[PDB]
DNA sequence: CAGGATGTATATATCTGACACGTGCCTGGAGACTAGGGAGTAATCCCCTTGGCGGTTAAAACGCGGGGGACAGCGCGTACGTGCGTTTAAGCGGTGCTAGAGCTGTCTACGACCAATTGAGCGGCCTCGGCACCGGGATTCTCCA
DNA sequence: TGGAGAATCCCGGTGCCGAGGCCGCTCAATTGGTCGTAGACAGCTCTAGCACCGCTTAAACGCACGTACGCGCTGTCCCCCGCGTTTTAACCGCCAAGGGGATTACTCCCTAGTCTCCAGGCACGTGTCAGATATATACATCCTG
């Protein structure tokens, strides 16, 4: 009966089907696309995710906080282009130090 | 004097973070002239956008759409 | 009435890591990014609509605003997974 | 006594992994209530409001810090000059 | 037999209003209508959003004020929101 | 009698509102928000206009070129801060030459 | 295969060099420009060709050219009709 | 010849002018090959074309400004290509 | 390289407040049923894109030669970095209130839906003046002697 | 220093086509009418945001000084500017062909809206354990050697 189990996905197309509607983008709106864009959150969400619980699992801790989250965006190229436009609250910067500052001759 | 709440050992940290090695002596009231235009910016957007909510506290909700005007839209505290 | 998407990412994640807990604060990091990207292909799927003078929308449009928006790799397998999302959909 | 400079890149490897905000929080309650009472009388802010503003603030910093330093780089020096400054915003769009 | 709608006479007779001896080249007038329509959907569009976070259903006068104020620069601003008051004004005055 | 006449404009509001019916921007639309943005974009073309005039008589041409309108922005920092992200088609960069560049 | 990266020629951005206000040039700046002259290409035609397939057309007309570069908060006037 | 004479000459009747500096077809016959690469049997407008070319040019002439305020900063007048690898990381791609 | 002197990474003891799960009410998700209009489909026609060819001539391409900027190195003067003591007030914990955001509920004016009336607005076509083009002469100015 | 030639500006006419403006036609603006519902208004509730007050404690603030780093001088070298020659192919304008955009026309499904009911998501509440911290240990740096 709930039409995520008929689509089998985990977020619901009604709540999307809702949102989409009272936030005013047509008039007209159709009921495959309420289908597909939780879909495509859904791969977005596992995207994020898999980098996440593998930011979580080098660095030894199984609860994931905000900078593992920063290493989930930083580290892999794609995604940064996506959205580094975009600032996150408590995640921190990129380890980088520019080889030409280091001393020589040690 | 209320001006000068931004220390000088704090601008070492935001240079400690810029991994440099020397700082210049006129970096630290440079900074201060570039990043209080930057809050000026924001919340000449923010507060008159919290007067159209007929609205005399900011709160942390109508802030994160006025980056998102400038283009620096924020995670973290809704939104 | 404060609602959220606090139950569904997290099904999500033990779907794949289902030894792993999630912050709070990291919950409104991966809330937030999500609601950012619930307006900004809807709203580029927004914008399309009109711009073809075509009231309805359609699966078939929404898909079209996910190739604009996120760069190459990613956007060839989001396309192909929602494609097999919807048509096993309309089948039943 | 360590040899200047070295401790600088000693310090660095601690602030590359924390996160924790940088400069402190009540003496940016009192420097951005100023100026909004300055703006229009009588302003209140909620306190996560204040904590929405230091890591927007501090990410302005950073992010422009790391970009003059690929800048002075480009100069062959290691001092930041002011000059760097201008030129930063310049290329950016925000100034000119 | 087709219909384009354009703002062509419309800039054409505020700048016979303004200067009424200067012409005005089609592909001039090309850049004004676009300009035109860019910023009438800049300023449509932050009204649309600054109504729609208010949970208001209606945009009054008061928020294209505000997005006015959001969208323009500081003096610009303030003598557009009082010509356009001065504009209001005169209008709710007349039948 | 149009509403243009009684606002004594000379944008129309009837096209404006117009677009803002069916411009899905909301369902429902104020009396007095579609005469305030006529009237927003009576000053927006006006600003130009004069500081193109002022620039065809600096040129001493009685048509508008695509440059006019170019220096009639680019020369003003008020109105290069709000058009910084867009260009403007044949009208080139405005002259400027960089001190230590030009030579003795 | 051909000459068309290099169909853009060393006066060329000899040219645009002037509008931007250099003094002195170098050789090897060449070969790079056709490669950052590709790759903004690159993203901007992907935009348009995008738009093309939705409207069910396969010719790229005047517009959808302009709202590709207004994705790109590199919006053109003159041409918005 | 005149050392240094046509160096401050181009310069100054080239931002004053208007016409165009990217040649027609070799940016025309240029992009039907890069279009070529995505979709094949492509069609092009006269005014669509034409539409990017001085799309093109503006972001050049302003990519121009930026490498030759790069340029002084390293007390030098001759742009090395590290100047385009400075701004473009500068000005965020 | 090289021993010593420390700043950073490790390790378990612990502890506490966030985190994950449980109740149930409740309000949005879902099922059903009708209406009518947005769009699917299709047929036609006409802009309008593409192709080609040849004369013309502005401009690309290459080579050569010199003179001026890039840069490596040097030299010097000085501007911060590390350290140590000194002074400040950052920040924590607690009480308190009081100003104002949210909730609640009734109302009414204003804007949405509709028919008709028509004049603002527009496509097309005619007309001529501004403006670019061809050609000739005055006016600088930078390199040569 | 003068002089001579290379380029820039301007002046006179002109022929061209792009703006300009009128002319007949039409479709969206407007006027008049209704109805309900979104916003406005006002009164009550309770949460949060200022707000003084001491305490101790990291952190800012001032001083000192050595050193390596920032800035000016300078010589070299070659690479890039700058011309002349030859070469290349671009530009206009002429005509052919058809391809697919844009328009008009017809029907039908499928989504908007009402009605009605049902459960899953969200406020409150809980108890527990993961990583923050903490103090002793290795280890992997760098400094004068």
């Amino acid at each position: 009966k709930t039409r995520s189990s008929r689509a089998g996905l985990q977020f619901p197309v009604g709540r999307v089907h809702r949102l989409l509607r009272k936030g005013n983008y047509a008039e007209r709106v159709g009921a495959g696309a309420p289908v597909y864009l939780a879909a495509v959150l859904e791969y977005l969400t596992a995207e994020i995710l898999e980098l996440a619980g593998n930011a979580a699992r080098d660095n030894k801790k199984t609860r994931i906080i905000p900078r593992h989250l920063q290493l989930a965006v930083r580290n892999d190229e794609e995604l940064n282009k996506l959205l580094g436009r975009v600032t996150i609250a408590q995640g921190g910067v990129l380890p980088n130090i520019q080889s030409v500052l280091l001393p020589k001759k040690t | 004097d209320n001006i000068q709440g931004i220390t000088k050992p704090a601008i070492r940290r935001l240079a400690r973070r810029g991994g440099v090695k020397r700082i210049s002596g006129l970096i630290y009231e440079e900074t201060r002239g570039v990043l209080k235009v930057f809050l000026e910016n924001v919340i000449r957007d923010a507060v008159t956008y919290t007067e159209h909510a007929k609205r005399k506290t900011v709160t942390a909700m109508d802030v994160v759409y006025a980056l998102k005007r400038q283009g620096r839209t924020l995670y973290g505290f809704g939104g | 009435r404060k609602e959220s998407y606090a139950i569904y990412v997290y099904k999500v994640l033990k779907q794949v890591h289902p030894d792993t807990g999630i912050s709070s604060k990291a919950m409104s990091i991966m809330n937030s990014f999500v609601n950012d990207v619930f307006e900004r292909i809807a709203g580029e799927a927004s914008r399309l609509a009109h711009y073809n003078k075509r009231s309805t929308i359609t699966s078939r449009e929404i898909q079209t605003a996910v190739r604009l928006l996120l760069p190459g790799e990613l956007a060839k397998h989001a396309v192909s997974e929602g494609t097999k999302a919807v048509t096993k959909y309309t089948s039943a | 006594r360590y040899r200047p400079g070295t401790v600088a890149l000693r310090e660095i490897r601690r602030y590359q992994k924390s996160t924790e905000l940088l400069i402190r929080k009540l003496p940016f309650q009192r420097l951005v209530r100023e100026i909004a009472q300055d703006f229009k009388t009588d302003l209140r802010f909620q306190s996560s409001a204040v904590m929405a503003l230091q890591e927007a603030s501090e990410a302005y910093l950073v992010a422009l810090f790391e970009d003059t330093n690929l800048a002075a780089i480009h100069a062959k020096r290691v001092t930041i000059m002011p000059k760097d400054i201008q030129l930063a915003r310049r290329i950016r769009g925000e100034r000119a």
